[PDB]
Protein backbone atom coordinates (compact mmCIF):
# COMPACT_ATOMS: atom_id res chain seq x y z
CA UNK A 1 0.00 0.00 0.00
CA UNK A 2 1.35 3.52 -0.82
CA UNK A 3 0.76 7.32 -0.65
CA UNK A 4 2.00 10.15 -2.91
CA UNK A 5 1.35 13.88 -2.57
CA UNK A 6 1.66 16.19 -5.55
CA UNK A 7 0.88 19.81 -6.28
CA UNK A 8 3.40 21.65 -4.13
CA UNK A 9 4.76 24.73 -5.85
CA UNK A 10 6.14 28.24 -5.44
CA UNK A 11 3.08 30.47 -4.78
CA UNK A 12 2.96 34.21 -4.20
CA UNK A 13 1.89 35.52 -0.78
CA UNK A 14 -1.87 35.61 -0.35
CA UNK A 15 -2.33 33.11 -3.18
CA UNK A 16 -4.02 29.71 -3.08
CA UNK A 17 -2.78 26.20 -3.79
CA UNK A 18 -4.31 22.73 -4.04
CA UNK A 19 -2.42 19.64 -2.90
CA UNK A 20 -3.46 16.06 -3.71
CA UNK A 21 -2.80 12.75 -1.99
CA UNK A 22 -2.98 9.65 -4.20
CA UNK A 23 -3.25 6.11 -2.86
CA UNK A 24 -1.73 3.02 -4.51
CA UNK A 25 -2.17 -0.64 -3.69
CA UNK A 26 -5.36 0.14 -1.80
CA UNK A 27 -8.56 2.14 -2.09
CA UNK A 28 -10.59 4.10 0.43
CA UNK A 29 -13.17 2.44 2.66
CA UNK A 30 -14.57 2.51 6.18
CA UNK A 31 -12.33 2.22 9.23
CA UNK A 32 -9.72 4.99 9.01
CA UNK A 33 -9.12 8.65 8.25
CA UNK A 34 -6.89 10.29 5.68
CA UNK A 35 -4.99 13.29 7.04
CA UNK A 36 -2.52 16.08 6.19
CA UNK A 37 0.46 17.02 8.41
CA UNK A 38 2.94 19.77 7.51
CA UNK A 39 6.48 20.44 8.64
CA UNK A 40 8.25 23.78 8.26
CA UNK A 41 11.93 23.63 7.28
CA UNK A 42 13.77 22.60 10.45
CA UNK A 43 10.61 22.63 12.58
CA UNK A 44 8.40 19.97 14.14
CA UNK A 45 5.26 18.23 12.90
CA UNK A 46 2.03 20.21 12.73
CA UNK A 47 -1.35 18.59 12.15
CA UNK A 48 -3.72 20.23 9.65
CA UNK A 49 -6.95 18.17 9.26
CA UNK A 50 -8.50 14.76 8.69
CA UNK A 51 -11.36 13.17 6.76
CA UNK A 52 -12.94 9.76 7.26
CA UNK A 53 -12.10 7.99 4.02
CA UNK A 54 -15.67 6.72 3.38
CA UNK A 55 -16.96 10.32 3.73
CA UNK A 56 -19.97 9.64 5.99
CA UNK A 57 -17.73 10.30 8.99
CA UNK A 58 -16.50 13.66 10.13
CA UNK A 59 -13.89 16.16 8.96
CA UNK A 60 -11.91 17.75 11.81
CA UNK A 61 -9.45 20.64 11.48
CA UNK A 62 -6.75 22.04 13.71
CA UNK A 63 -8.16 25.23 15.24
CA UNK A 64 -5.52 27.33 13.44
CA UNK A 65 -6.48 25.92 10.00
CA UNK A 66 -10.30 26.16 10.14
CA UNK A 67 -11.41 28.68 7.57
CA UNK A 68 -8.33 28.84 5.35
CA UNK A 69 -7.63 25.16 4.64
CA UNK A 70 -10.22 22.70 3.33
CA UNK A 71 -10.02 18.91 2.99
CA UNK A 72 -11.96 16.84 0.48
CA UNK A 73 -12.24 13.43 -1.07
CA UNK A 74 -11.77 13.84 -4.82
CA UNK A 75 -12.12 10.08 -5.53
CA UNK A 76 -11.74 6.56 -4.09
CA UNK A 77 -7.97 7.05 -4.32
CA UNK A 78 -7.32 10.82 -4.07
CA UNK A 79 -7.74 13.24 -1.14
CA UNK A 80 -7.21 16.97 -1.57
CA UNK A 81 -6.23 19.97 0.57
CA UNK A 82 -7.39 23.45 -0.56
CA UNK A 83 -5.21 26.19 0.89
CA UNK A 84 -6.19 29.86 0.70
CA UNK A 85 -4.48 33.06 1.81
CA UNK A 86 -1.01 31.55 1.96
CA UNK A 87 1.46 33.38 4.15
CA UNK A 88 5.08 32.40 4.46
CA UNK A 89 4.27 30.55 7.69
CA UNK A 90 2.58 28.08 5.35
CA UNK A 91 5.94 27.36 3.69
CA UNK A 92 6.54 23.76 4.62
CA UNK A 93 6.77 20.22 3.42
CA UNK A 94 3.15 18.99 3.37
CA UNK A 95 2.81 15.28 4.24
CA UNK A 96 -0.12 12.94 3.72
CA UNK A 97 -0.79 9.98 5.98
CA UNK A 98 -3.13 7.09 6.68
CA UNK A 99 -4.53 6.58 10.16
CA UNK A 100 -3.67 3.05 11.15
CA UNK A 101 -6.09 0.60 12.68
CA UNK A 102 -5.58 -2.61 14.65
CA UNK A 103 -9.12 -3.77 13.87
CA UNK A 104 -11.89 -3.33 11.29
CA UNK A 105 -14.19 -0.88 13.13
CA UNK A 106 -12.17 2.34 13.64
CA UNK A 107 -8.67 3.74 13.75
CA UNK A 108 -6.18 3.86 16.62
CA UNK A 109 -5.54 7.58 16.01
CA UNK A 110 -1.93 7.06 14.87
CA UNK A 111 -0.61 7.44 11.32
CA UNK A 112 1.04 4.25 10.11
CA UNK A 113 1.38 4.86 6.33
CA UNK A 114 2.98 8.11 5.10
CA UNK A 115 3.71 9.69 1.76
CA UNK A 116 7.07 11.31 1.01
CA UNK A 117 5.93 14.91 1.07
CA UNK A 118 5.19 17.69 -1.40
CA UNK A 119 6.88 21.03 -0.71
CA UNK A 120 5.01 24.35 -0.67
CA UNK A 121 7.28 27.41 -0.88
CA UNK A 122 5.40 30.71 -0.40
CA UNK A 123 7.55 33.54 -1.74
CA UNK A 124 7.40 36.89 -3.54
CA UNK A 125 9.96 35.62 -6.07
CA UNK A 126 10.00 33.92 -9.44
CA UNK A 127 11.45 30.41 -9.90
CA UNK A 128 15.20 30.63 -10.49
CA UNK A 129 17.08 27.68 -12.02
CA UNK A 130 20.35 26.66 -10.36
CA UNK A 131 23.81 27.03 -11.77
CA UNK A 132 26.06 23.97 -11.45
CA UNK A 133 29.84 24.03 -10.99
CA UNK A 134 32.16 21.02 -10.66
CA UNK A 135 33.90 20.63 -7.32
CA UNK A 136 37.41 19.30 -7.74
CA UNK A 137 40.68 19.54 -5.80
CA UNK A 138 43.42 22.03 -6.50
CA UNK A 139 45.45 21.32 -9.62
CA UNK A 140 48.55 21.84 -7.49
CA UNK A 141 47.63 19.10 -5.01
CA UNK A 142 49.70 16.00 -5.69
CA UNK A 143 47.13 13.32 -6.61
CA UNK A 144 46.24 10.24 -4.57
CA UNK A 145 44.76 6.80 -5.15
CA UNK A 146 41.25 8.06 -4.48
CA UNK A 147 39.78 11.52 -4.95
CA UNK A 148 36.65 13.31 -3.74
CA UNK A 149 34.81 15.11 -6.54
CA UNK A 150 31.44 16.80 -6.39
CA UNK A 151 28.97 19.36 -7.69
CA UNK A 152 27.84 22.77 -6.41
CA UNK A 153 24.18 23.56 -7.23
CA UNK A 154 23.92 27.28 -6.60
CA UNK A 155 21.05 29.75 -6.52
CA UNK A 156 17.79 27.89 -7.11
CA UNK A 157 14.25 28.52 -5.97
CA UNK A 158 12.01 26.73 -5.01
CA UNK A 159 13.15 23.43 -3.58
CA UNK A 160 13.93 20.56 -4.20
CA UNK A 161 16.79 19.77 -6.54
CA UNK A 162 17.81 16.17 -7.13
CA UNK A 163 21.47 15.20 -7.40
CA UNK A 164 22.28 11.78 -8.90
CA UNK A 165 25.75 10.55 -9.88
CA UNK A 166 26.61 8.92 -13.22
CA UNK A 167 22.86 8.53 -13.74
CA UNK A 168 22.33 6.53 -10.53
CA UNK A 169 24.84 3.76 -11.16
CA UNK A 170 26.95 5.39 -8.41
CA UNK A 171 25.96 5.64 -4.74
CA UNK A 172 28.78 4.23 -2.58
CA UNK A 173 30.31 6.95 -0.43
CA UNK A 174 28.10 9.66 -1.92
CA UNK A 175 27.38 12.56 0.42
CA UNK A 176 24.70 15.04 -0.64
CA UNK A 177 24.32 17.79 1.74
CA UNK A 178 21.20 19.44 3.09
CA UNK A 179 20.29 22.61 1.23
CA UNK A 180 20.96 26.02 2.79
CA UNK A 181 18.89 29.11 2.01
CA UNK A 182 21.09 32.18 1.56
CA UNK A 183 19.93 35.65 2.54
CA UNK A 184 18.71 36.13 -1.05
CA UNK A 185 16.01 33.48 -0.62
CA UNK A 186 17.90 31.30 -3.11
CA UNK A 187 18.88 27.80 -1.98
CA UNK A 188 22.25 26.14 -2.55
CA UNK A 189 23.62 22.66 -1.93
CA UNK A 190 26.76 20.67 -2.67
CA UNK A 191 27.10 16.93 -3.20
CA UNK A 192 30.35 14.94 -3.26
CA UNK A 193 31.33 11.32 -4.00
CA UNK A 194 34.55 9.38 -3.37
CA UNK A 195 35.94 7.22 -6.17
CA UNK A 196 39.16 5.48 -6.99
CA UNK A 197 41.36 7.38 -9.41
CA UNK A 198 40.58 5.36 -12.49
CA UNK A 199 41.14 8.63 -14.41
CA UNK A 200 37.59 7.89 -15.59
CA UNK A 201 35.49 11.03 -15.23
CA UNK A 202 32.41 11.18 -13.11
CA UNK A 203 29.28 13.10 -13.98
CA UNK A 204 26.62 14.66 -11.77
CA UNK A 205 23.00 14.87 -12.86
CA UNK A 206 21.22 17.88 -11.38
CA UNK A 207 17.45 18.40 -11.78
CA UNK A 208 15.29 21.31 -10.64
CA UNK A 209 11.67 20.23 -11.38
CA UNK A 210 10.34 23.76 -10.79
CA UNK A 211 12.17 25.16 -13.85
CA UNK A 212 12.30 21.92 -15.90
CA UNK A 213 16.07 22.19 -15.56
CA UNK A 214 18.25 19.13 -16.15
CA UNK A 215 22.01 19.81 -16.45
CA UNK A 216 24.84 17.21 -16.55
CA UNK A 217 28.26 18.32 -15.33
CA UNK A 218 31.34 16.15 -15.76
CA UNK A 219 33.89 16.66 -13.00
CA UNK A 220 37.46 16.01 -14.13
CA UNK A 221 39.82 15.53 -11.15
CA UNK A 222 40.90 19.21 -11.92
CA UNK A 223 44.58 18.75 -12.76
CA UNK A 224 44.52 22.06 -14.62
CA UNK B 1 -5.92 22.60 20.76
CA UNK B 2 -3.85 20.60 23.27
CA UNK B 3 -0.23 21.57 23.77
CA UNK B 4 2.23 18.68 23.73
CA UNK B 5 5.30 19.68 25.75
CA UNK B 6 8.06 17.20 24.87
CA UNK B 7 11.26 16.99 26.91
CA UNK B 8 14.09 17.25 26.12
CA UNK B 9 14.84 19.17 22.88
CA UNK B 10 18.05 17.17 22.36
CA UNK B 11 19.65 14.25 24.16
CA UNK B 12 23.11 12.74 23.65
CA UNK B 13 23.94 9.17 24.70
CA UNK B 14 26.60 6.55 24.04
CA UNK B 15 26.14 3.48 21.87
CA UNK B 16 24.41 0.79 23.93
CA UNK B 17 23.12 3.29 26.49
CA UNK B 18 19.49 4.05 27.19
CA UNK B 19 17.38 7.20 26.93
CA UNK B 20 13.94 8.30 28.19
CA UNK B 21 11.91 10.99 26.34
CA UNK B 22 8.80 12.57 27.92
CA UNK B 23 5.56 14.24 26.74
CA UNK B 24 3.16 16.08 29.03
CA UNK B 25 -0.21 17.19 27.70
CA UNK B 26 -1.52 20.60 28.74
CA UNK B 27 -5.03 19.12 28.68
CA UNK B 28 -6.24 15.59 29.22
CA UNK B 29 -6.06 13.25 26.25
CA UNK B 30 -6.94 9.64 25.41
CA UNK B 31 -4.88 6.48 25.97
CA UNK B 32 -4.39 6.64 22.15
CA UNK B 33 -0.81 7.89 22.40
CA UNK B 34 1.89 7.24 19.83
CA UNK B 35 5.56 7.90 19.07
CA UNK B 36 7.37 8.43 15.76
CA UNK B 37 10.89 8.40 14.41
CA UNK B 38 12.03 10.68 11.58
CA UNK B 39 15.40 10.58 9.94
CA UNK B 40 16.34 13.64 7.85
CA UNK B 41 14.69 14.03 4.46
CA UNK B 42 12.24 11.16 5.11
CA UNK B 43 8.67 10.94 6.35
CA UNK B 44 8.00 9.87 9.96
CA UNK B 45 7.86 6.20 10.93
CA UNK B 46 5.34 5.02 13.49
CA UNK B 47 7.12 3.40 16.45
CA UNK B 48 4.39 3.02 19.10
CA UNK B 49 0.59 3.40 19.27
CA UNK B 50 -1.92 3.06 22.09
CA UNK B 51 0.86 4.21 24.44
CA UNK B 52 2.86 0.96 24.63
CA UNK B 53 2.13 -1.35 21.65
CA UNK B 54 4.91 -1.55 19.05
CA UNK B 55 4.38 -0.87 15.36
CA UNK B 56 5.11 -3.53 12.78
CA UNK B 57 8.85 -4.12 12.76
CA UNK B 58 10.01 -2.17 15.83
CA UNK B 59 12.44 -4.09 18.08
CA UNK B 60 11.53 -4.30 21.74
CA UNK B 61 14.27 -1.89 22.92
CA UNK B 62 11.84 0.84 21.89
CA UNK B 63 9.48 1.04 24.88
CA UNK B 64 6.50 3.31 25.60
CA UNK B 65 4.74 3.77 28.97
CA UNK B 66 2.42 6.36 30.48
CA UNK B 67 -1.20 7.29 31.24
CA UNK B 68 -3.25 10.46 31.76
CA UNK B 69 -1.09 13.43 30.70
CA UNK B 70 2.54 12.14 30.99
CA UNK B 71 3.86 9.52 28.55
CA UNK B 72 7.32 8.03 28.00
CA UNK B 73 9.41 6.69 25.14
CA UNK B 74 12.46 4.70 26.26
CA UNK B 75 15.15 3.56 23.80
CA UNK B 76 17.75 1.15 25.23
CA UNK B 77 20.61 -0.78 23.64
CA UNK B 78 21.09 2.34 21.47
CA UNK B 79 22.65 2.12 17.99
CA UNK B 80 23.92 4.68 15.51
CA UNK B 81 20.96 3.80 13.27
CA UNK B 82 18.66 5.14 16.00
CA UNK B 83 19.97 8.70 15.57
CA UNK B 84 16.91 10.64 14.57
CA UNK B 85 14.34 13.14 15.77
CA UNK B 86 11.51 11.59 17.79
CA UNK B 87 7.93 12.93 18.05
CA UNK B 88 5.14 12.06 20.47
CA UNK B 89 1.47 12.48 19.58
CA UNK B 90 -1.99 12.29 21.15
CA UNK B 91 -5.65 12.49 20.23
CA UNK B 92 -8.22 14.61 22.10
CA UNK B 93 -11.96 15.05 21.92
CA UNK B 94 -14.68 12.84 20.55
CA UNK B 95 -14.20 10.37 17.70
CA UNK B 96 -17.96 10.78 17.19
CA UNK B 97 -17.81 14.51 16.27
CA UNK B 98 -15.79 16.97 14.21
CA UNK B 99 -14.59 18.33 17.56
CA UNK B 100 -11.17 17.28 18.72
CA UNK B 101 -7.84 16.84 16.95
CA UNK B 102 -4.31 15.44 17.06
CA UNK B 103 -1.29 17.12 18.68
CA UNK B 104 2.42 16.42 18.07
CA UNK B 105 5.24 17.11 20.45
CA UNK B 106 7.93 19.43 19.26
CA UNK B 107 10.40 16.58 18.73
CA UNK B 108 13.54 15.26 20.49
CA UNK B 109 16.80 15.02 18.58
CA UNK B 110 18.78 11.99 19.72
CA UNK B 111 22.52 12.09 19.23
CA UNK B 112 24.20 8.70 19.58
CA UNK B 113 27.84 9.33 20.52
CA UNK B 114 30.54 7.01 19.21
CA UNK B 115 34.28 7.17 19.67
CA UNK B 116 35.41 10.73 18.92
CA UNK B 117 36.93 11.14 15.46
CA UNK B 118 38.50 14.15 13.82
CA UNK B 119 37.45 15.37 10.36
CA UNK B 120 39.48 14.97 7.23
CA UNK B 121 38.96 18.34 5.48
CA UNK B 122 38.75 19.10 1.74
CA UNK B 123 38.58 22.53 0.08
CA UNK B 124 37.32 22.99 -3.46
CA UNK B 125 38.64 26.05 -5.30
CA UNK B 126 35.90 27.68 -7.39
CA UNK B 127 35.58 26.40 -10.95
CA UNK B 128 36.93 28.69 -13.68
CA UNK B 129 33.47 29.66 -14.98
CA UNK B 130 32.34 30.64 -11.47
CA UNK B 131 34.52 33.77 -11.34
CA UNK B 132 33.02 34.98 -14.63
CA UNK B 133 29.52 35.41 -13.06
CA UNK B 134 30.78 38.02 -10.57
CA UNK B 135 30.36 35.80 -7.50
CA UNK B 136 32.58 32.87 -6.43
CA UNK B 137 31.68 30.09 -3.96
CA UNK B 138 34.53 28.24 -2.26
CA UNK B 139 33.27 24.95 -0.87
CA UNK B 140 34.72 23.09 2.09
CA UNK B 141 33.92 19.62 3.47
CA UNK B 142 34.52 17.97 6.87
CA UNK B 143 34.16 14.18 6.75
CA UNK B 144 33.70 11.45 9.30
CA UNK B 145 33.89 13.58 12.43
CA UNK B 146 32.41 13.31 15.92
CA UNK B 147 31.48 15.42 17.83
CA UNK B 148 30.11 18.63 16.33
CA UNK B 149 32.52 21.05 14.66
CA UNK B 150 32.56 24.81 14.07
CA UNK B 151 33.95 26.27 10.84
CA UNK B 152 36.15 29.31 10.38
CA UNK B 153 37.20 30.94 7.11
CA UNK B 154 40.41 32.97 6.79
CA UNK B 155 41.05 35.09 3.69
CA UNK B 156 44.77 35.74 4.04
CA UNK B 157 44.49 35.31 7.80
CA UNK B 158 41.45 37.62 8.20
CA UNK B 159 38.63 35.57 9.74
CA UNK B 160 35.65 36.12 7.44
CA UNK B 161 32.34 37.11 9.02
CA UNK B 162 29.77 37.11 6.24
CA UNK B 163 28.74 35.06 3.25
CA UNK B 164 29.14 31.76 5.07
CA UNK B 165 26.66 28.89 5.17
CA UNK B 166 26.88 25.44 6.70
CA UNK B 167 25.20 22.10 6.17
CA UNK B 168 25.55 18.91 8.19
CA UNK B 169 24.63 15.43 7.02
CA UNK B 170 22.78 13.11 9.39
CA UNK B 171 24.85 11.00 11.71
CA UNK B 172 26.10 8.02 9.71
CA UNK B 173 24.07 4.92 10.57
CA UNK B 174 27.26 2.84 11.08
CA UNK B 175 30.05 4.84 12.79
CA UNK B 176 27.76 7.67 14.07
CA UNK B 177 29.91 10.32 12.34
CA UNK B 178 28.66 13.59 10.87
CA UNK B 179 29.68 15.29 7.62
CA UNK B 180 29.66 18.99 6.93
CA UNK B 181 29.77 21.41 4.00
CA UNK B 182 30.67 25.05 4.43
CA UNK B 183 30.56 27.60 1.60
CA UNK B 184 32.27 30.99 1.58
CA UNK B 185 30.85 33.33 -1.09
CA UNK B 186 32.75 36.44 -2.24
CA UNK B 187 32.60 38.89 -5.10
CA UNK B 188 35.01 38.25 -8.00
CA UNK B 189 36.62 41.61 -7.24
CA UNK B 190 37.19 40.38 -3.69
CA UNK B 191 38.44 36.89 -4.70
CA UNK B 192 41.02 38.10 -7.22
CA UNK B 193 42.21 40.65 -4.63
CA UNK B 194 43.50 37.95 -2.23
CA UNK B 195 45.82 34.95 -2.48
CA UNK B 196 45.29 32.39 0.33
CA UNK B 197 42.04 30.71 1.32
CA UNK B 198 41.70 28.74 4.54
CA UNK B 199 39.06 26.43 6.02
CA UNK B 200 39.45 25.91 9.79
CA UNK B 201 37.36 23.07 11.18
CA UNK B 202 37.53 23.16 15.01
CA UNK B 203 36.57 20.38 17.45
CA UNK B 204 37.22 21.82 20.89
CA UNK B 205 40.96 21.97 21.47
CA UNK B 206 41.63 20.35 18.07
CA UNK B 207 41.65 22.01 14.67
CA UNK B 208 42.09 20.63 11.16
CA UNK B 209 42.93 23.23 8.52
CA UNK B 210 42.84 23.00 4.73
CA UNK B 211 44.10 25.76 2.43
CA UNK B 212 44.86 26.74 -1.14
CA UNK B 213 46.48 29.71 -2.91
CA UNK B 214 44.34 31.12 -5.74
CA UNK B 215 47.23 31.25 -8.22
CA UNK B 216 47.93 27.55 -7.54
CA UNK B 217 44.60 26.22 -8.86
Amino acid sequence: QSLEESGGDLVKPGASLTLTCTASGFSFSAGYDMCWVRQAPGKGLEWIACIYADGSGSTYYANWAKGRFTISLASSTTVTLQMTGLTAADTATYFCAREGADGPDYGYAAFSLWGPGTLVTVSSSQPKAPSVFPLAPCCGDTPSSTVTLGCLVKGYLPEPVTVTWNSGTLTNGVRTFPSVRQSSGLYSLSSVVSVTSSSQPVTCNVAHPATNTKVDKTVAPSTC
Amino acid sequence: DVVMTQTPASVEAAVGGTVTIKCQASQSISNYFSWYQQKPGQPPKLLIYKASTLASGVPSRFKGSGSGTEFTLTISDLECADAATYYCQSFYGSVTSDYGGFAFGGGTEVVVKGDPVAPTVLIFPPAADQVATGTVTIVCVANKYFPDVTVTWEVDGTTQTTGIENSKTPQNSADCTYNLSSTLTLTSTQYNSHKEYTCKVTQGTTSVVQSFNRGDC
